[PDB]
């Protein structure tokens, strides 16, 4: 925020300007966007099963 | 009568070494990274006072 290029600048999710992540502060952040391609099974009716993603850190520097 | 040995003359001085050659006082800091991170940081300093008529010091 104390430099020319970063005067009053925000960071938000691509394509969704109303969801601001960072505003006028130094917070290193990465945004992972998820998109699904699916084929439902024929005749199967289901209500509320979850889709679970697990993240495991391998190396850091 | 009296035969002097001509030895009873003396002059005396004193010597002392009451201080160690150096004094060390520490003003070090801290290293606070994240888990597994890579970085570098200044820790601090350490003052090494030099005592009377000491000119060269070899430390380990
Ligand atoms: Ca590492
Ligand atoms: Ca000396």
């Amino acid at each position: 925020p104390d430099k020319t290029g970063y005067t009053n600048t925000s960071i938000w999710v691509p394509g969704e300007p109303d969801k601001i992540i960072v505003y006028n502060e130094t917070k290193p952040v990465a945004i992972l966007n998820f998109k699904a391609f699916y084929e439902a099974k024929e005749g199967m009716l289901f209500d509320s099963l979850p889709v679970i993603f697990n993240f495991q850190v391998l190396q850091v520097g | 009568t009296t035969q002097s040995p001509l030895n009873s003359f003396y002059a005396t001085g004193t010597a002392q070494a009451v201080s160690e050659p150096i004094d060390v006082e520490s003003h070090l800091g801290s290293i606070t990274p994240a888990a597994g991170a890579q970085g570098s940081d200044d820790i601090g300093y350490a003052i090494v006072w030099i005592k009377d008529q000491v000119n060269d010091v070899k430390l380990k």
